RNA sequence: AAAAUUUUAGGAAUAGUUAAUAAUAAUUUAUAAUUUUGAUUAGAUUGUUUUGUUAAUGCUAUUAGAUGGGUGUGGAAAAAUAAAAAAAA
């Protein structure tokens, strides 16, 4: 389809007024075409002796967009807007007009507004959209209680042993339990952090 | 009213012009310096426009 | 849900619903102008729907960005200290 | 969905690599100019692997022929006009990529087919539906835009008010 | 009353009209407990046993050569409707899917010489927490078992 | 075929396969032919229903006027030719090295 | 609402029928010797028979053997126009079928008329003919049509018709023949063959000497 | 009023004018005696007045009652028939079908032989 | 001719498309109890079809087909006598594709 | 889907409209495929007090003392006619009436003309039922100058409310084939004399002065009595 | 999609549908009647252990006196207080990648604190609604039209991104003279 | 006990109705014995039943099939001189007789073939029967009978069953067709036959 | 948008898991064809860290 | 899909059965499978660190649910009743 286009474009460039032709006939229902094809052709209409041949040309090559599905891109409906006087063909949806009024309005009633130019937290930013929080607020406790018998708790208990004795146990068990688990109700120092940042905050 | 393109057949005419060559690995030695000398044009020509 | 004005076409059916759901072409104009006072705030809503999507979306490359780099010196130290004990034993 | 790999492997083993050779293959073709009918000529890039022998040769350039207008009378292969041998392997006649081959198309007609055969057939027995372009020259690394980015709606073990421990397993 | 329910169910199983109407209507006028306004009027009064086509009366035969025809499309057409299997089923009439029968002792009860082929209560007719409080066996084992 | 050389579309008086390979290499096969003739061990059923004909109108208008249209059922009662005739020149512009040019019927 | 959920898949877009809850319980023994009594009471079979689990209304084998075996309400047909009015419900209300009658066959139903109830048959055709069948007469409808309300002697029929003729269907009456049924022109066609105004006792009246 | 369960209509008499309808609030109108949809309905209809809405709704009373006499569980609007216990002929008694009496039925009628005498 | 051509493609669709819906097979005469239900239903709207999430999984004696280890070793020597003697079994293309799916697969 | 209304929009559930999108929302529902329909409880729905009045007669009612006066039958004959005729005409129904069935000449349903719509088929076939009222049409199409390629079946054929206008130009003999209208613009040229396009892909139609008037005094805008 | 309906809860497109915002309440007399801004299906899941999607917070429809008004007191701080949490960033999430649904009165809710715009049934009794006319829109969108660029360029950095260096902070992030 | 017992109740067995209404009776036991539904059907070793049959409640899905194939083979034994008749008008038509021997090579095929230690008859009763003579008998009945092969669809399904039993039980192919397409040759294989009267 | 292929990255190594050399290329791929060229390196950057 | 946690004063046998299979829909092959480490059946019987009590890893208590023959429809049977979760202006 670029070729064609390149050729739509030179006919309209060299002013011959049968590019719109070779476009019926050559690239209209045999082509997925997007609107810089009507950009062109758009210019070729311009030029037209009569204002009413073009502004009916103008809007059956609208309504081709409509019928071969090639929306009307935001240059070409820019181009035919700007002739809005001369020919009244109308470019925007009802629906979108109102919102730009609407939005339009608002936004520069707002920006002349010096209160609301303040920042507002709340609908600024979003905090931490992470999974996890991003400090230890103590929990887990990972040790059981002395009314608790259920010692490692199960599938959504953080609890891994009991609460004061428990079996014997092995190796990284035997470790985790005496040493290495964590303890929330110590008094004299929290759960203990990686080995990096362990050493500057002992004190 | 208007002619489709089904999954099974390209059956409204390319949108784009594509070149009908192999990936740049596939080339030959002197077929890879031949597309070599095509993109250092390339690049010339997009400091150009820049 | 679907309003039926007394006004609208009437099926003179005893065997079923007695009025259409057709229209008269005012409430078909009509219906627009309600359609559009709506449109304007469906605008700013899908609006703020994109935006936040947006800052959550970013909110969490800043967070990652920090959190990937205290973990990854986690890692480095923590891989030591097992190579270090594996030494020992 | 039984692709036949059940696991990660980043990394790709000998059986699916082939080695191959970039021939090149001429046509007779006659375009129209304002005489008419001048003579031209046409070219296929084919891979073939080192160990092929013509007649497989010919059928690979029968697939590559996209063109509806080029492969569509019987051909035969040649070297200077002296015909090849369809069961002569490439080494034996010492053909590389610098070697000008042509296809001389006898006027013959309903050229037997068989797409049995997928345009991208490896060892692995992958089958991709479009054979709209060879393996060759599909890029292959691409945005997939067929699909949908679905985030995580199934919190695992925190819901609410208070992160105390996040319910983890 | 269980022999007529049983002879009617199975002469509708093997669709036979005849035979189950004259039976409604034999067991409605020797008034049988359970069959007594089951009586039916006759639709094939005046017909034969054994050797044909049956009509209304406000119709008649077709010529012969046409109503050979008709016949053989007829009995064809039947034929293709009855070969066609019906899913969601194993073969089985309407008339014994879900049909267990189990004497009469198998819930809880004992020998009469009036019930001569009685299946078993349903399972409805006792209730654990009517026969016994909670956490307490009811005296009942094999109840609610099919 | 009135604006490109396609390679086997005109052809002469009709492709001639074996009566055991004609139902396997012949369907789904179209050519154009010079003046109305109809292939061998066929049965002709032309098509009289303006239901079944209207939708060659636009055919028949834009492009050439259609003569006729027929249906050729093989005699095993297998395979089917779609055969169709048309008078006249094309009301398309034909272009000379288009293949269609190379018919004396048309043109 | 829609019934989708209330009955079986099989009755969806179904109307009309006798009471379509009937079929859903066809299936327990005694719908099922209802039924094949019911088949029995229809006649047209020579076993017993149940309708297709899957269908409501009569398989069509059977409602087409059923119409065959119908016996018509004349039985014995007096004149040719009572046997060509049962031939006509023969041909176009055999069952379900296709070929609509045509002018040319409205015209032998309306040239068989000898007695007056003949004509009510001819006319009663004539409605069929046109509501039914939306078949556009003849150029020469009216003129039959007039002819046979002449041979029974009813002009009140022809002057009613003449009436409401595009109603009726007379797309074409010609000027003759509208003269002569509105007053003037006692005659309404001249014979051709026989050079005679009709009707022949206005030939008579007017028409002294015959010609060939 | 539309609903049959909301006869907005029999309370003309609690309100003595326009603004006093249009003023009083859910707990006067509650006060005043009205059933719990009356006056929800009531309460409802004056708000979409004020928001623009005029009272201007099909009366659903007469569907309803069309509806109400079938046996629709949900109060759907379907249409549910009964099957009653015979619904056959022969099986409310009729031996056999109808036979008509083509003599009798096949004679010339009075206009026809009328109009044959006068002939 | 016909006959080994058939064959061929056959071997062919059944290598390059293994449990392909294409490659699928049925009992000759086979019964199709979707067609049958259809056939005997009051079908008030010829669109939707009765028991079909049913009718349309089952047919008689419907399997995926594919080749096997007995049947992909059995099939390139059948193949490869096929053709002459004199032909390099090497550059076949068939007996190739045939020995690579057996590895493939056994692997 | 293809068509939302307004994008992704879900501020109300009413914002996606009555109907998601114009598929089927379903592939077992194809009959739910978004399409135009027509009234039919009042269309199809004839008045009987035509009927009134007379003794129509069954078709089966083939025997010989149950038979009317031939003035009585014709009486029918006209008073079914006009039954029939009460609420409309058919396609099928102007089609017999017209000389060719109808070929050639374009239908058209009365709210396909009226503001800023502009429809019609051009006729290509009819196949009339036994009964002639009933039966299938086939057409071309035109939506404001653009038509379809081939014709296809025209929707609601039985439903009366359609309108033709013959002309002798259009007919076509059943040896030939009617040609497909032209698509303004594609096939023949744009000419503002010939055919002036009402509407387009972005022009909406003025507010009318009565319809804001009747919404403003609906609204309390305006102090109506 | 029931041969019975429920008729006193129907919904819309069957279950369990989208999620939604609700404001869910408790089985308790008004006077101690709170509400909780959780996140659920459409069809509520009362069958699975997990009843609802996400927590998002609490209001209390209760006035509250000001405990605070000592505090450096503010214009108007005595005023009765209506206590509300909210989960402002799984709000964020599930509205906007989500694209859940909202209940008006949560809707209401949550315009009062900033984080949307006020309810579309959050309609004044004085002002009627607008009245639309298509050539008025247009004088007005004609006369003050944004370009291409700018329009373009507000809507990449609303939806796309935020994060877009200068050419300052690009040379910055640039790697300096040894280049390893 | 099968309805073929109760037909042989060493009566006057020269009966024509009497012989056909054997032969039916047999064709559908061993029609029933083929089409066995065989989903629970389970035949392992098991040493409970060493010193008696499958538990009375281990009948049908252990012991059934079993003795159906006994029974079947039993019965055999005392209807093939009587289905099938040595050659030396006849009871039952060449179709019948092969129709039976085509069930009954159907049940020999899918016989029995594990024999469990508790079994107290011979091993040799759990093998395939031979059915040469028998097919011998039907050869010569069909051969006495023209048309029997017609171009017929079934008749080709007749022609390829015919060709198995013969390649099967070791009996010339060409003795189903008449004498003189074998006049003048001195041996011609089932193959050859097949590939001349196919 | 193309910010969410970064994103998707990003979350692999939340997840506890090691993005490959594949992963980096298409997200290097990606968001130079949607010409975030700054989120490509980016991209690079955090494999780097990696 | 899987792992893992049950009860009975008088303690024993269980089975539409285990694995293999070119077997959708098993005519096949095997020294198969469950159980004294307590099975099967029968009896009791929703589970249930939430209840209560205590110095107590003891004793004690409990209602979230689920549902192979009623339409084969539906994305999914959960379908004969619906303190209401607002259901396309």
């Amino acid at each position: 389809a670029d070729m064609h286009l390149q050729v739509v474009e030179t006919m309209v460039g060299c002013g011959t007024m049968k590019a719109n032709d070779y476009f019926v006939r050559n690239v209209l229902r045999q082509f997925s075409w997007d609107s810089r094809f009507l950009e062109v052709l758009y210019v070729e209409y311009r030029r037209q002796d009569d204002v009413d041949m073009w502004a009916e040309l103008t809007k059956r090559a609208l309504v081709w967009t409509a019928r071969y599905n090639a929306p009307a891109s935001e240059r070409l409906r820019r181009l035919i807007e700007d002739d809005y006087d001369t020919i009244r063909v109308q470019t925007r949806t009802f629906r979108e007009l109102a919102v730009f009024q609407f939005r339009d309005v608002e936004e520069r009633r707002h920006s002349r507004d010096v209160v609301n130019e303040l920042p507002n937290p709340w609908y600024d930013y979003v905090a931490h959209a992470l999974p996890f929080p991003d400090r230890d607020a103590g929990y887990p406790d990972e040790y059981g209680d002395l009314g608790q018998w259920r010692a490692p708790g199960g599938p959504g208990s953080p609890v891994r042993g009991p609460g004061y004795y428990a079996p014997p146990m092995e190796g990284e068990h035997q470790r985790g339990y005496t040493a290495e688990w964590r303890d929330l109700r110590n008094p004299m120092r929290p759960p203990e952090f990686p080995t990096p940042w362990e050493r500057k905050y002992r004190q | 009213w208007r002619l489709q393109n089904n999954g099974r057949a390209l059956a409204l005419g390319p949108s784009v012009t594509i070149e009908d060559e192999m990936q740049s690995r596939f080339f030959s030695n002197d077929q890879f310096l031949v597309h070599s000398v095509k993109e250092v044009l390339r690049i010339v020509l997009q400091e150009h426009k820049r | 849900r679907q309003i039926r004005p007394y006004y609208n076409l009437p099926s003179k059916s005893e065997h079923g619903r007695k009025m259409t759901g057709f229209l008269t072409p005012y409430r078909h104009w009509m219906w627009k102008q309600n359609e559009l006072w709506r449109n304007v705030h469906e605008a700013q809503f899908e609006h703020l729907r994109r935006v936040y999507k947006r800052q959550w979306l970013e909110s969490f490359r800043v967070n990652a960005d920090e959190y990937i780099y205290k973990y990854n010196i986690t890692k480095a130290a923590q891989l030591a200290q097992w190579e270090c004990e594996m030494k020992e034993q | 969905h039984d692709t036949d790999r059940h696991y990660w492997r980043a990394v790709t083993d000998d059986p699916r690599v082939q080695h191959l050779i970039p021939l090149r293959i001429r046509f007779k073709i006659f375009t129209w100019v304002t005489s008419g009918w001048e003579q031209r000529m046409q070219v296929v890039q084919i891979m073939a692997p080192k160990d092929s022998t013509i007649a497989q040769v010919k059928d690979l350039v029968l697939v590559e022929n996209q063109s509806p207008y080029l492969c569509v009378s019987s051909f035969h292969l040649a070297i200077d006009g002296k015909e090849l041998d369809p069961q002569k392997t490439l080494g034996e006649y010492g053909v590389t990529e610098q070697s000008q081959i042509d296809a001389i198309e006898q006027n013959d007609h309903l050229l037997h087919r068989d797409d049995e055969r997928p345009r991208d057939w490896t060892v692995d027995e992958i089958t991709a539906e479009d054979v709209k372009r060879s393996p060759y020259k599909e890029m292959e690394m691409q945005p997939l835009q067929n699909l949908a980015p679905r985030y995580e709606a199934r919190p695992k073990g925190y819901f609410g008010r208070t992160y105390y421990s996040g319910m983890k397993q | 009353p269980t022999m007529v329910k049983f002879y009617h169910d199975c002469l509708v199983r093997n669709n036979r009209p005849r035979e189950a109407s004259s039976l409604m209507r034999l067991a409605a006028e020797r008034g049988v407990h359970g069959y007594e306004d089951k009586w039916e009027a006759d639709v094939y009064k005046g017909r034969p046993l054994d050797s044909s086509l049956m009509l209304r009366g406000d119709q008649r035969p077709l010529p012969e050569n046409l109503q050979a025809l008709l016949e053989e499309e007829t009995t064809r057409n039947i034929e293709a409707e009855r070969s066609v299997p019906v899913p969601f089923s194993a073969g089985l009439h309407a008339t014994e899917i879900n049909s267990v029968f189990r004497p009469r002792v198998y819930r809880q009860l004992w020998y009469k010489w009036q019930h001569i082929a009685n299946r078993y209560r349903p399972t409805a007719a006792l209730k654990r927490r009517q026969l016994a409080p909670r956490d307490s066996p009811t005296g009942i084992p094999g109840f609610y078992r099919i | 075929a009135a604006s490109s050389p396609v390679p086997h579309i005109i052809s002469s008086k009709h492709i001639d396969v074996p009566r055991e390979h004609r139902l396997r290499l012949l369907p789904g096969m179209l050519y154009l032919l010079d003046g109305d003739t109809l292939p061998e061990e066929f049965t002709i059923n032309r098509v009289l229903d303006p239901t079944a004909l209207q939708y060659y109108g636009r055919l028949s208008s834009q492009i050439v006027t259609v003569e006729a249209v027929r249906m050729l059922v093989s005699d095993d009662l297998r395979l089917l030719c779609n055969c169709i005739t048309f008078k006249g020149p094309l009301h398309l512009p034909v272009a000379p090295y288009a293949s269609l040019a190379s018919l004396r019927g048309a043109s | 609402a829609s019934l989708r959920y209330r009955r079986p898949y099989w009755m969806m877009f179904l109307k009309g029928v006798d009471n379509w809850k009937i079929y859903t319980v066809i299936q327990q023994p005694d719908h099922q010797r209802t039924e094949m009594l019911y088949q029995a009471w229809l006649g047209g079979l020579d076993r017993p028979y149940t309708r297709p689990k899957c269908m409501a209304n009569q398989p069509l084998w059977l409602s087409k053997k059923r119409h065959m075996l119908r016996k018509e309400r004349l039985d014995g047909p007096e004149t040719p126009l009572e046997k060509y009015v049962l031939e006509w419900h023969k041909k176009f209300h055999s069952f379900q079928g296709t070929e609509r009658p045509t002018p040319d066959d409205l015209h032998t139903a309306l040239d068989l008329v000898e007695r007056p109830l003949d004509l009510s048959y001819a006319l009663q055709l004539l409605g069929q003919c046109r509501n039914l069948n939306n078949i556009r007469f003849a150029k020469e409808t009216f003129l039959v049509f007039l002819e046979a309300c002449l041979r029974v002697g009813r002009r009140d029929c022809a002057e009613y018709a003449l009436e409401h003729a595009e109603p009726l269907g007379f797309w074409f009456i010609d000027e003759d023949h509208r003269r002569y049924l509105q007053g003037e022109q006692t005659w309404y066609k001249l014979s051709p063959l026989d050079n005679l105004y009709y009707p022949v006792e206005e030939n008579a009246k007017l028409n002294e000497g015959r010609k060939p | 009023d539309i609903h049959r369960l909301r006869p907005t209509s029999d309370f003309k008499a609690s309100f003595k004018d326009w603004n006093d309808l249009f003023t009083c609030d859910k707990r006067q109108l509650r006060v005043r005696g009205i059933p719990r949809m009356t006056r929800d309905a009531i309460r409802t209809a004056v708000q979409a007045f004020q928001n623009g809405n005029p009272p201007e709704r099909f009366d659903t009373k007469e569907e309803w009652l069309y509806y109400k006499q079938f046996k629709t569980v949900d109060y759907s609007y379907r249409v549910i028939p009964e099957l009653p216990e015979k619904y056959r002929p022969h099986q409310s008694g009729i031996d056999q079908a109808p036979l008509p009496d083509y003599r009798e039925i096949n004679k010339m009628p009075q206009w026809a032989e009328c109009e044959e005498r006068r002939q | 001719q016909q006959l080994s051509q058939i064959a061929l493609a056959r071997c062919k669709r059944l290598l390059y498309h293994p449990d392909s819906p294409r490659a699928q097979v049925m009992s000759e005469d086979g019964y199709i109890p979707l067609v049958e239900l259809q056939r005997h239903a009051e079908g008030t709207n010829k669109a939707a079809l009765i028991h079909y999430n049913l009718g349309i999984r089952s047919a008689q004696g419907m399997r995926r087909v594919a080749l096997g280890a007995q049947s992909s070793a059995r099939l390139a020597e059948l193949v490869s006598r096929l053709e002459e003697a004199s032909a390099r079994v090497s550059g076949n293309t068939l007996v190739n594709d045939l020995v690579h799916h057996l590895s493939h697969k056994a692997a | 889907r293809a068509d939302p209304l307004n994008g992704g929009s879900s501020m109300t559930l009413g914002s996606k409209g009555s109907k998601l999108s114009p598929e089927p929302h379903r592939r077992r529902m194809p009959w739910t495929a978004a399409k135009e329909y027509v009234p039919g409880v009042v269309l199809n729905a004839r008045d009987k007090m035509v009927l009134d009045g007379v003794q129509l007669l069954d078709i089966e009612s083939i025997d010989r003392a149950s038979q009317l006066d031939p003035l009585e039958v014709l009486r029918a004959v006209v008073a079914t006619r006009e039954y029939n005729i009460s609420t409309g005409k058919n396609i099928f129904q102007l089609a017999s009436q017209a000389t060719y069935n109808g070929r050639g000449q374009r239908f058209y349903r009365k709210e396909w003309q009226e503001g800023t719509y502009d429809k019609y088929v051009t006729l290509s076939a009819i196949d009339f039922d036994r009964d002639g009222n009933k039966g299938t049409a086939y057409g071309y199409i035109t939506f404001h100058g653009e038509t379809t390629t081939r014709p296809v079946q025209v929707d609601f054929a039985d439903v009366p409310g359609w309108y033709m206008d013959f002309v002798e130009e259009r007919a076509v003999p059943f040896t030939g084939i009617v040609p497909p209208p032209p698509s303004i613009g594609t096939d023949v040229p744009v000419d503002p004399h010939s055919y002036r396009l009402k509407a387009y892909p972005y022009y909406d139609a003025p507010n009318p002065p009565e319809f804001v008037e009747r919404l403003l005094k609906d609204r309390g805008v305006l102090p109506d009595t | 999609a029931r041969a019975v309906i429920k008729r006193r809860s129907p919904q819309l497109w069957g279950a369990p549908g989208a999620p939604i915002i609700r404001m869910r309440g408790h089985h308790v007399v008004w006077k101690f009647q709170s509400y909780d801004l959780v996140v659920e299906h459409t069809h509520k899941r009362r069958n699975s252990d997990i009843r609802l999607l996400h927590y998002l917070g609490k209001h209390c429809p209760h006035p509250q006196k000001s405990l605070w008004s000592p505090d450096t007191p503010v214009a108007q701080d005595r005023h009765l207080f209506m206590l509300t949490t909210v989960d402002i960033d799984a709000f964020k999430y599930w509205f906007g990648v989500k694209r859940c649904r909202l209940s008006m009165k949560p809707w209401a809710l949550l315009a009062k604190a900033g984080l949307l715009p006020p309810s579309l049934t959050q309609n004044s009794k004085i002002m009627p609604k607008p009245l639309f006319d298509k050539e008025s829109l247009m004088r007005y969108y004609l006369a003050n039209r944004k370009d291409e660029d700018v329009m373009a360029r507000e809507k990449y950095l609303n939806y796309e991104n935020s994060m877009v260096k200068t050419e300052e902070e690009r040379a910055a992030e640039r790697p300096v003279a040894p280049y390893l | 006990p099968s309805p073929v017992d109760e037909c042989l109740r060493g009566g006057s067995s020269l009966d024509k109705r009497l012989i056909q209404e054997v032969r039916e009776r047999f064709v559908s036991f061993c029609r029933e014995y083929v089409l066995m539904d065989t989903s629970g059907m389970k035949s392992t070793i098991l040493s409970t039943e060493l010193n008696a049959g499958p538990d009375y409640e281990h009948y049908d899905r252990r012991l059934r099939r079993k003795r159906h194939w006994l029974a079947i083979r039993h019965r055999f034994e005392d209807v093939r001189y009587v289905i099938w008749p040595d050659v030396v008008n006849p009871s039952l038509t060449a179709g019948e007789m092969l129709e039976a021997l085509l069930w009954l090579d159907a049940a020999s095929t899918f016989c029995v073939r594990k024999v469990h230690p508790s079994d107290l008859g011979d091993k040799s009763e759990f093998l395939p029967l031979d059915l040469q003579r028998e097919v011998e008998v039907v050869a010569c009945h069909a051969r006495r009978d023209l048309d029997f092969f017609d171009p017929s669809a079934t008749s080709l399904e007749q022609f390829t069953a015919c060709a198995a039993l013969c390649v099967n039980h070791r009996v010339p192919f060409s003795l189903f067709f008449p004498a003189q397409d074998v006049c003048g040759d001195a041996s011609v294989s089932t193959g050859q036959c097949i590939v001349a009267n196919a | 948008i193309p910010q969410e292929a970064l994103h998707w990255l990003l979350r692999m190594i939340v997840d506890n898991f090691n993005p490959q050399h594949v992963h980096y290329i298409a997200a290097m791929k990606t968001l130079q064809s949607a010409g975030e060229l700054d989120m490509a390196r980016d991209v690079w950057k955090i494999m780097e860290r990696q």
